[PDB]
């Protein structure tokens, strides 16, 4: 340079693509 | 400090287009 | 990069994927970074032309069984032929 | 009723059509 | 059944063409043998 | 075999010789036990078992190369030799023998440039593609004599038998 | 079932005695194992 730092872990996700090809939801 | 990442941080994991599907 | 030809069963090869099939004028909408398209069973369904930002459906060029209809040989040697699931043109 | 019923039910692989 | 086409079954890749185009026939033959055994077993499971 | 493994001269690997052996009671034990052979590598058969097999034909393909290249005389090898010069089939059945030849051995020429890999057991004579061997009495670069003893299992009246009484 | 006795399944020969008469132990084991795998699978399919 109020920012956020979160970390990534190796997880499984279930991703919902709508008609146009966009990830509009996840689990 | 600590706050809560509710449903944030999902990204297109690869180039492939898909539609109306669950993956 | 050769030219791109459509509506014939061809050996297509884009940036890193090979295949055989019919390339047709898609109408799906790729995200401006999206290259490929997979099917429900993780099989390719569309592609992005790496030299033109337009999208091509891919279809498996036709195949099927070939069945031979016949009365018993000791009735005749005449036979009919059924090409399953193909259109009477591709034969 | 047959119409209700017909509505309420929804690589080398090939599917053959039923004879009837 | 179709999803089983996307498995190595121990080969270096589930893509038959890539196995072919990266390795010399003595070794591509072994990798392809692993693939063939796996896919053939997938069919037998399906048919049973 | 005494007319082969002790040959007065070996052809160049591109013009590799092929002597056909037929109707002989071939004892291979002498070849196998003799300690003159740097490599004696039978492939489709096991060397000790040869004494008990009848073959229709035997083929001694004879030539010479540098032993740093001998490793390429094997089914499915990469090398200017195994590709452009002398190819063994992917299902070769037989034995490959190589020994040192400094004791005797630029008469030895070898192809480097060619429009494609040659079909197994093909032989090519043409011409600048070739280049010589730097074989000196004072040199992996040293020369080695190679005999490729191929067998025919195509069941016909068997013609080369073993010392099996 | 009987015809499946004529298939190499990858070995050098469908005939077991040929493999036995042409190879030493450490390699005949490999070939015979390929044959055993194939023939065992043929029996299982028959029995199922």
């Amino acid at each position: 340079l109020a920012y956020y730092v979160g970390y990534l872990q190796p997880r499984t996700f279930l991703l919902k693509y709508n008609e146009n090809g966009t990830i509009t939801d996840a689990v | 400090a600590y706050t809560n990442s509710f449903t944030r941080g999902v990204y297109y994991p690869d180039k492939v287009f898909r539609s109306s599907v669950l993956h | 990069s050769t030219n791109l030809v459509k509506n014939k069963c061809v050996n297509f090869n884009f940036n890193g994927l090979t295949g055989t099939g019919v390339l047709t004028e898609s109408n799906k909408k790729f995200l401006p970074f999206q290259q490929f398209g997979r099917d429900i069973a993780d099989t390719t369904d569309a592609v992005r032309d790496p030299q033109t930002l337009e999208i091509l459906d891919i279809t498996p060029c036709s195949f099927g069984g070939v069945s031979v209809i016949t009365p018993g040989t000791n009735t005749s040697n005449q036979v009919a032929v059924l090409y399953q699931n193909v259109n009477c043109t591709e034969v | 009723i047959e119409d209700l019923l017909f509505n309420k039910v929804t690589n080398g692989l090939t599917v053959l059509p039923p004879l009837l | 059944l179709v999803k089983q086409l996307s498995s190595n079954f121990g080969a270096i890749s589930s893509v038959l063409n890539d196995i072919l185009s990266r390795l010399d026939k003595p070794e591509a033959e072994v990798q392809i043998d692993r693939l063939i055994t796996g896919r053939l077993q997938s069919l037998q499971t399906y048919v049973t | 075999f005494g007319e082969v493994f002790n040959a007065t001269r070996f052809a160049s690997v591109y013009a590799w010789n092929r002597k056909r052996i037929s109707n002989c009671v071939a004892d291979y034990s002498v070849l196998y036990n003799s300690a003159s052979f740097s490599t004696f590598k039978c492939y489709g058969v096991s060397p000790t078992k040869l004494n008990d097999l009848c073959f229709t034909n035997v083929y001694a393909d004879s030539f010479v190369i540098r032993g740093d290249e001998v490793r390429q005389i094997a089914p499915g090898q990469t090398g200017k030799i195994a590709d452009y010069n002398y190819k063994l089939p992917d299902d070769f059945t037989g034995c490959v023998i190589a020994w040192n030849s400094n004791n005797l051995d630029y008469n030895y020429l070898y192809r480097l440039f060619r429009k494609s890999n040659l079909k197994p057991f093909e032989r090519d004579i043409s011409t600048f593609p070739l280049q010589s061997y730097g074989f000196q009495p004072t040199n992996g670069y040293q020369p080695y004599r190679v005999v490729v003893l191929s067998f025919e299992l195509l069941h016909a009246p068997a013609t080369v038998c073993g010392p099996k009484k």
